[PDB]
This record gives structure tokens, sequence and C-alpha cells, in this order.
């Protein structure tokens, strides 16, 4: 057995849109960068195309 | 008549990991712990310090390994890095953010709380309770915000620990009972040298003065102690240790056998 | 594992318990004897041959260790004896015979409460005995309990107090039951979803969940499991688990209330858990 195969998932684009809106949206993007293809089809397209910009 | 047909085949679950069971043509126990959430061998092993976490959750960490909880390694590990002291709470409301309202806190928490519920393991939801436990309408919402654990289920964390202190003390295991135990937020005639008074206390209220003496070391006592019913002569638990443990009369020269007559 | 025990009794064997620390074992039998092993690493050692209880025994019951050494023996000459270990030896304390009919069955009460005995006999009616200290035994009953007679009995868990317990008989009905202020044993509900007779039944431990569950068993043969998480709404939901091929004798529960045990008339016993979809499958 382990934990579920996603049993965080539900918890990361939490601490994303956390830090995304206090304003610090260099952390979020530094994040995303950073994992990649583990958090990318949860966010949708046109909230992460505002926050690099 | 009225009276059933008699029974002849049972099984009941006895002890904490045992079967107890018998059929029709002898009784025999299976030890059924292989089915069970709960483990012996974690609950001998687990450590519950209450100065320094950071340690404890390691030293769990480890055993946890040892047994092959691989989900309870990242739970462990997790627990260890979000325990610092360096994320202490600030008084001032306008100065920060509490960590508790972060995202990894509070709802991380209640995220692994509810799963384990689920799975019906009170072992570490009892564990995982104990750790996390360390104009002016404000400062009020304030204190009750920056607190991992909701300040309105108490009951809930209570019961937890009591359920696996009973447990513990149907293993065998005495001292971690109370060790768990010491977590629950809610609570559960000698005589005078100077005056002969009967006070209750390690010191006097008419003179003021100490009223035991230790009848080997006629320093006063203090703390712990230990005497015979009958002579009513004892003193430090460890002098009276030395001294019964190869002598059988009172050491004020009293007669007794205080020991047939302090042991029942 | 095992531990293999021969009884060495002359007729049937009606009841077996264990203790609170998995050390002794207590055998009733149909020869009028109690017979008190100790098994330990094995060992198939005697420590009592208890005699006594003219008719045939049916159930015993451990008391909690916190008050010593208790065992309670209820049995078809509608008296129930209550055994003390004084002094490394066991010993007849106590008699009690206020019941017309055979008494059926006995069951000790949570230790937060006291120590509260309670025995439903077949005359419909149960007696709740209450150690009132210096070796005193208090006595109240409940008459006209059940149409025909009183079966099995259960004590719910502890909640912070409101002492409650459950009892089945021949009526076909699951009856609960409460402590009044002043003290009258007032009832609450009635549950009805039976067909036969209830033989048997269970109350769940609690370890905080707010949910009370208790199993029931029937003579034609069903389980059915009575959920009730609506905190202060007292209503109960019935379920199945199976219909069987016989009559259904006897289920217990675990210490964490996740796996069932179910015996019956068939000679064989069964294991259940819940799974996830909300089904109860063997193991
Ligand atoms: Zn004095
Ligand atoms: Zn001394
Ligand atoms: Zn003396
Ligand atoms: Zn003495």
């Amino acid at each position: 057995s382990r934990l579920p195969p996603d049993f965080f998932g539900v918890l990361v684009r939490d601490m994303l849109h956390f830090y995304a809106e206090q304003g610090d949206v260099q952390m979020a993007v530094s994040v995303l960068i950073v994992l990649g293809e583990r958090v990318r089809k949860d966010i949708d397209e046109q909230t992460q195309e505002h926050w690099y910009t | 008549a009225n009276i059933p047909f008699p029974r002849t085949s049972g099984a009941r679950f006895c002890g904490a990991g045992y079967l107890v069971y018998f059929t029709r043509p002898k009784v025999i126990i299976q030890d059924i712990a292989c089915l069970l959430p709960v483990h012996k061998s974690l609950g001998e092993l687990y450590i519950l310090n209450v100065n320094d976490i950071q340690e404890t959750c390691q030293k769990n960490a480890a055993s946890a390994l040892l047994v092959g909880r691989k989900d309870l390694v990242q739970v462990w590990s997790l627990a260890t890095v979000a325990t610092d002291l360096c994320l202490g709470p600030k008084s001032d409301p306008d100065l920060e953010t509490p960590w508790a309202r972060h995202p990894f806190g509070r709802q991380l928490l209640e995220s692994l709380l509810a799963h384990y519920c689920r799975l019906r393991d009170v072992q570490t939801l009892a564990m995982l309770c104990s750790v996390f436990e360390a104009r002016e309408r404000e400062r009020d919402q304030h204190d009750k915000n920056k607190r991992l654990l909701d300040p309105a289920n108490t009951q809930q964390f209570d019961d937890f620990k009591k359920c696996y202190g009973e447990i513990l003390y149907r293993w065998g295991l005495r001292e971690k009972r109370a060790e768990v135990l010491k977590f629950v937020s809610c609570p559960p005639g000698v005589y005078c040298s100077h005056c002969r008074s009967e006070v209750r206390g390690t010191q006097c209220a008419i003179c003021k003065g100490f009223t035991f003496q230790c009848a080997i070391c006629h320093v006063a006592v203090r703390g712990s102690s230990n005497f015979c019913l009958t002579c009513g002569h004892g003193g430090h638990t460890s002098h009276m240790m030395e001294w019964f443990r190869t002598q059988e009369v009172c050491p004020t020269g009293c007669g007794c056998h205080c020991l047939l007559e302090s042991t029942f | 594992v095992i531990n293999t025990v021969d009884t060495s009794h002359e007729d049937m064997i009606h009841d077996a318990q264990m203790d609170y620390y998995g050390t002794r074992l207590a055998t009733c039998s149909s020869d009028r004897s109690v017979k008190i092993f100790d098994v330990r690493n094995g060992g198939q050692i005697l420590i009592a041959d208890l005699r006594g209880h003219e008719g045939p025994v049916w159930q015993v019951a451990w008391a909690h260790p916190m008050y010593g050494n208790i065992l309670a023996s209820c049995s078809y000459d509608r008296k129930v004896i209550i055994w003390r270990e004084e002094n490394g030896t066991w010993e007849k304390s106590h008699e009690h015979a206020g019941h017309d009919s055979s008494v059926n069955s006995v069951c000790w009460a949570p230790h937060d409460y006291g120590l509260i005995l309670a025995c439903g006999s077949s005359d419909g009616a149960i007696s709740l005995l209450t150690y009132t200290g210096e070796g005193q035994w208090e006595v109240k009953k409940i008459n006209n309990a059940h149409t025909i007679g009183c079966n099995a009995v259960s004590w719910a868990p502890a909640v912070v107090y409101i002492k409650r317990f459950a009892s089945g008989g021949c009526d076909n009905l699951i009856k609960l039951w409460k402590e009044e202020e002043d003290g009258q044993w007032k009832e609450e509900q009635k549950l009805e979803a039976h067909s036969d007779w209830v033989r048997d039944v269970a109350w769940a431990p609690s370890i905080g969940l707010p949910t009370s569950t208790i199993a029931s068993c029937s003579q034609d043969g069903r389980v059915f499991i009575w959920t009730c998480d609506d905190a202060s709404s007292n209503t109960w939901s019935p379920k199945l688990l199976h219909k069987f091929n016989d009559v259904v004798w006897h289920v217990s529960w675990s210490i964490t209330a996740n796996i069932l045990a179910v015996s019956g008339g068939d000679n064989k016993v069964t294991l259940w858990k819940e799974s996830v979809d909300g089904q109860w499958v063997c193991i």
C-alpha cells in the first residue's frame, strides 16, 4: 500500500492561489516552473498567463 | 417451551490481538494481529517527549521505518518540518500572517485526520493530536486563529487519547499510558514534632514548621515517602529501601516487623 | 498461530471467554462446572474447577481488572453466582436468584460508571446488581420487559453521565433504555425489522467518531447493522449483510470496530469487513 496516488494534489493548488492573491506572484511562478508537469493541468489557462505577464 | 435452543459454536474477540472460538466435533487461541490498524511493536518503540519535539519526530520516523510503515515515514517527516520553533506565532495580529492560516498548516492536518479516521487508526490520531499541541474582540479572534487544532473540537482530540490509553493499558504498558494521558486538556495526617497536632501537609500551621522527619536521616521530608501503618515511622523512600533490604525491625527501635504490617 | 486446549469436560461447551490481559480463559459447559485455565505460552494448566449451579451453565463474563478478579456465571437454575480470588484461591462470593425462569445473558457495565452487572432472564425482566460497598449488592428490577422474555443485553460506551444499555428478546423487537435523573429506567425507543427471534445483540465500541453502531442476529438468519450518525436525532436506519440458512447465534466486534465475527447454527465462524463502497465482504 501507500498514500493514494495524488493525496496532496488539492493542496499545492491552494498554496499557489494563496501566494498569488497577496500579490506575491514570484513564488507561484517559480514553483510552477520548478515542478513542471505535476501541477500543470490543474490551473486554468487564463490564470497562468496573468501570473506570467 | 420458552427457553431458546442451546448454543454449540461461538467466537469472541478477546485481549487486544486475539480470537477465541470453538466448534462442535476444544477451544483454540488464534493471534489475529495482522488484521488490525494498531500495532504492538510501534506502541513499545514510540517515544513522546514534551521538551524536544524535533527529536521525537525523527525517533518515531526511524521506528516506523523499522516496521515497514511507508505511509507513516512521510507523515512523520512532514510533522518534523511543520513544527519548528522558527514558525512561532506573534502576539500582534498586524505584524504577520500566522502559520496556521497557511494552507500547509491546519488544512493539511485536517486532511490527514479525516483519512485516518476513515481508516480507523486510533494510534496515529492520538499521537498526532499530542504532537501538535503547543477593539479587543479582534485580539480574541487572533488567539483563536493562531492554533493548528480547531478550539471548537477539543472533545474529539481528548477521546482519541483516552481510547488509546485504554488500549495501552490492555497491552500491558503503564508508563506509556501516563505519558500519552499527560496531554489531555481537562484535569482528571502527619503529626508535628513541635505542637503534637494533626497537620495535613509538609509544613505545620500552628508553629509553621516541618512535621515529617526522616527516621534514618533526620532531614525534613518534603517530597515522597512511605511509612508503616501501625508504628507510624518512615522517611525518605530510598532510605527505607536500603534499610529494609537486609533487616526486619523498626529503625527507631520500636519493635515492629513493619514488613508484615506495611505490606498487606 | 494456535494454542490448542483440551477442556476435559463431560458434555457440550456453551460459552468461552478470555480475560482483559490475555492470560486466563474461562469455560462454561453442560456438566454444572466452570473450569478456569491459565493459557500462557500454550499451557493448558488448571487453577480452578468451580462447581455448583445445579443446572447447565450458559454464559460467563469477566470484570474489569481495576476492581480485582471477579467472574459472573449464569445458568439454567435461575441463579447468578459470582466469584472472587482471595489469597490465590477462587471461591463462591454471592448468589442471587430473583428470577422465575432461566437467566440467559450477563454483561458487565463500563468501568467509568462503576460495578454494575445487567442480567436478563427468560421471565421478561432485567435485574441490575450494583455493588454498594462493604460486600453489599443493591438490586433494581425492570418488570414486564419483553412479551415472552429477554435473550441478550449490551451496554453502550460511556460518553460525556447518561447510562444507557440495549436489550433484545423473544418479542422480535430491540429496545433501548435510559436512566432518569431520579433513577427511573424509562424506555426511549424500540426497533422492529426482524422476523423470527433475536438471540444476541452487540453495541460497538467508540473511538470518538460521532456514530453509534449496533449489530443484531435473528433466528431465521439476518445480521442487520443499525447505523445512526444523526447526533441528537435518535434515528436509526437498518441495513443488511446476508441471509443465512441457520440460526445466527452470536456476533462480536473488534477493539476498533472494523471487523465483525458471526457464528451461528451452521457450525462455522465467519469474518466480515466494511468496504469503501459501503458493502460488507467476507475475509
Ligand atoms: Zn507544629
Ligand atoms: Zn533521609
Ligand atoms: Zn516503631
Ligand atoms: Zn511497623
